[PDB]
């Protein structure tokens, strides 16, 4: 053989690369041994290393047992020169030429050298590049590599300990095979056998996603798992500044000319995930001159409706991106649901939002990381006071805890293999599981046990920002047959609106511009104002409140289907309320000794959602700012009462909870009346009975590649919160932005 | 959603 005997080689005459051995022959030889087609090494430097009378062999037997210890592929020659043998290639670090040059066999490439490098390096341009350079860009490049290439030292080595490294991109040669650098709410790689874990990714594995848009990777996707996993890391190492593929290049190090396939494919992965939000996103803000995304996607125009955490997320990603974003918004501020009081003494309280549920993955907890700012976790701790003063028995509140969880139990054994139309209230379906319990047990409750019950309940209400008799027992909870978000609920201490703000920051926001209709029915996406004010664009995104939608606010032309409109009305607009308290002196430190917060034991039924729950919200314990909620149907019963009559209410009850001492009068106070602000009229989304989650994945599909939905009410994993709304952003400015 | 709750939530299933 003179030529390669592997099916198809470009290579008709092969030099070796090698030149391990004295007998290394441009000349004949018994085989060539293809690695690609621009790479081929002969028999005698096979023999080198493969035979044990030769010299070589010493450096191979070293490789074998390493390489069998750490990775689950072949060891082989083939393997060995591609790992061990091949030269690097290096382009050239000078904008004027940018050639890529081969380096001498006896150099190793090393991040701070391929950022450094100037043609004919030892340790010039002129020279026209080699030849196989151009030849690796063509589709049918990568179908003649004998083995897919292995990255050494990566930066997602650390975080990947627990895979094989050949089995997720990497080198298992290599020595450098809780992270320093990295944020204990960063974990975005999935364990190999760990269950649902939100916004987690597979190592090993393709999404749907990257299939769909690289499906050329279909067939091996070794490679783009490799460069995914490196880019991740490199974002979550250092997530305040834009991850571009410059900064990237110098940490692919591997061997061979598929090195120079990596470094173009790196930025076609790059843009796709920043579209995707998956990296370059958050509060991340680049400056007038850099822009996330190349020209190409420039060339459109987007309105966005509405300024809460959806509409925001997707401006700042849209703006980021390089396309033309206005946002109109109805009320004279931005933030929608977020919205905090900054008036109190060292404490900062929201009006509407501030806790995280599940901070693991959370993009609210990389906006904190991004912004420096902190996070309380809750502690565990909440004793449940009675309207008298005693905390109730620490037997007595565990037990019913159990029965609560019990009858639930009972609830999702009821409703398998149920249709929508079989469907019944959870409040209902409760209660009758309850009385079940007596009659056959026998046993009766107390009064109290009753009460510790209806607590629980409250909390359920609370949860769903409605009565249970009007929540749907199939699907109030379906969002969790999804992965949810890990880890610690935390107070969010400075509040949503730093980052509302931040995000906010240097758009083109339009306040007191509530949108009366939306014509779509021509080229241009035609937007009206209440007052009459005209704008247009070719991309619509309408982010209102699910309220708003239910109440038809909006003039859609053409109207809405009967599809979407079945989907918007079979969703509930659940409600909450809160107070805020302020006193000269914690006045309970005595008797709740640090918690986060402390239970109300309601006296009756009927005042079930009544303050059910006081938060602390100096978690320095230095201020006295007390908060609490208002749900369920005690929203009903507070619709009359002005702010003082609640005001009063809510200090007859804390004086009932605290009676073994003086309560002292409150200084200052706000209470909250979302329902009727006329723009927002909710708290937050719900499944009524009759309904199901897919009505988010309704409210959600855009209309004709124009009209386009996010929000809290259009996130059916995660409905409901800011993250979600954010998330809902995120995904929507990802379509728009697309072809 | 369930998912909402912080203090004393439920394992109701
Ligand atoms: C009291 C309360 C407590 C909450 N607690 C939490 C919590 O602890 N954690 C959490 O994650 N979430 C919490 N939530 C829910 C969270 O605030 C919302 O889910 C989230 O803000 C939704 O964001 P959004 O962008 O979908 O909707 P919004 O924030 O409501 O954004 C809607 C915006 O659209 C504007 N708009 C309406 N109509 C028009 C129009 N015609 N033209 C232009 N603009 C219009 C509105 O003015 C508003 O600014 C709470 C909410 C409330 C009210
Ligand atoms: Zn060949
Ligand atoms: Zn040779
Ligand atoms: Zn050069």
């Amino acid at each position: 053989y003179r030529k390669c005997e592997k099916a198809g080689c470009t290579a008709t005459c092969p030099v070796c690369f090698a030149s391990a051995s004295e007998r290394c022959a441009n000349g004949y030889t018994s085989r060539w041994y293809h690695l690609s087609c621009g790479e081929h090494f002969c028999n005698e430097c096979f023999d080198h290393y493969y035979r044990s009378h030769k010299d070589g062999y010493d450096k191979y037997t070293t490789w074998k047992k390493i390489w069998t210890s750490n990775g689950k592929t072949e060891p082989s020659p083939k393997a060995f020169m591609a790992d061990q043998q091949l030269p690097y290639w290096v382009q050239c670090t000078k904008p004027e030429c940018r050639k890529w040059r081969q380096l001498t066999k006896e150099i190793q490439l090393t991040p701070q050298i391929a950022k450094t490098y100037r043609c004919g390096m030892k340790p010039h341009c002129s020279l026209p590049e080699d030849l196989r350079v151009l030849e690796v860009s063509n589709h049918w490049w990568y179908s003649m590599l004998i083995l897919p290439p292995l990255l050494k030292d990566s930066v997602a080595a650390p975080l990947l300990s627990a895979y094989y490294p050949d089995c997720v991109g990497m080198s298992p040669s290599c020595t450098s095979t809780h992270v320093p650098g990295m944020n204990r709410y960063f974990q975005p790689f999935y364990q190999p056998n760990e269950c649902g874990k939100a916004l987690c990714v597979r190592p090993d594995v393709m999404e749907l996603d990257e299939l769909y848009e690289f499906p050329e990777y279909s067939r091996d996707p070794t490679m783009y798992l490799a460069l995914r996993n490196l880019i991740l890391a490199l974002w979550y190492t250092n997530c305040k500044e834009a991850l571009t593929p410059q900064k990237c290049i110098p940490h692919i190090i591997v061997r061979g000319l598929v090195r120079i396939r990596c470094v173009q494919e790196v930025e076609r992965i790059l843009y796709f995930m920043t579209r995707k939000g998956l990296i370059n996103t958050g509060v991340l803000s680049v400056g007038a001159d850099q822009y996330l995304l190349p020209k190409d996607y420039h060339n459109k125009s987007v309105i966005i409706i509405g300024a809460g955490p959806a509409g925001l997320a997707a401006a700042r990603q849209l703006h980021n991106f390089g396309i033309k974003v206005t946002v109109l918004e109805a009320k004279d501020r931005i933030g929608g649901r977020v919205w905090d009081d900054k008036s109190f003494k060292g404490v900062t309280v929201g009006r509407g939002a501030q806790i995280v549920n599940g901070c693991i993955n959370n993009p609210v907890a990389l906006m904190c990381e991004q912004l420096g700012i902190s996070m309380h976790k809750f502690g565990e701790r909440c004793d449940l006071i009675q309207e008298g003063g005693r905390i109730t028995d620490p037997t007595i509140d565990k037990r019913m805890d159990f029965h609560f969880n019990a009858l639930l139990d009972v609830v999702s054994e009821w409703r398998k293999d149920k249709t929508q139309l079989q469907d019944v209230p959870l409040g209902e379906k409760i209660e009758e599981i309850y009385k079940a319990f007596i009659k056959e047990s026998g046993i009766q409750f107390s009064e109290l046990e009753g009460q510790v019950l209806q607590f629980h309940l409250s909390n359920l209400e609370y949860a769903c920002g409605s009565n249970l008799h009007q929540v749907s027992a199939r699907s109030w909870d379906h969002n969790e047959f999804f992965a949810q978000f890990a880890g610690d609920h935390t107070l969010l201490t400075p509040g949503y609106s730093v980052i509302i703000e931040k995000l906010a920051e240097g758009l083109d926001i339009q306040l007191k511009s509530p949108v009366q209709c939306i014509d779509y029915s021509g080229d241009e996406v035609q937007v009206t104002t209440t007052d009459g004010t005209g704008y247009s664009a070719q991309k619509v995104l309408v982010t209102v409140p699910l309220a708003l939608l239910q109440k038809g606010a909006i003039q859609f032309n053409p109207p809405l289907s009967e599809k979407k409109m079945k989907a918007i009305n079979s969703l509930g607009a659940g409600i909450i309320e809160k107070i805020a308290l302020q006193f000269p002196y914690r006045f309970w430190d005595s008797k709740v000794q640090g918690a986060d917060f402390f239970g109300h034991v309601p006296p009756s039924a009927s005042k079930r959602g009544l303050f059910a729950v006081f938060y602390d919200m100096d978690p320095q314990k230095k201020h006295s700012v007390l908060m609490s909620v208002i749900a369920g149907e005690a929203v009903a019963s507070v619709r009359t009462l002005d702010d003082k009559q609640v005001l009063q209410q809510c200090m007859a009850t804390l004086r009932e909870l605290f009676k073994e001492q003086e309560v002292p009068d409150p200084t200052k106070y706000f209470v909250t009346r979302w329902s009727t602000d006329p723009w927002i009229q909710m708290a937050y989304s719900f499944v009524k009975t009759g309904g199901s989650g897919e009505a988010y994945d309704i409210i959600a599909e855009d209309i004709q590649g124009t009209v386009f939905f996010a929000g809290e009410a259009t996130n059916r994993h995660f409905p409901q919160t800011v993250t979600g709304a954010y998330l809902s952003g995120v995904r929507e400015a990802s379509k728009i932005a697309a072809f | 959603a369930r998912t909402m709750q912080t203090a004393r939530k439920s394992t109701g299933g």
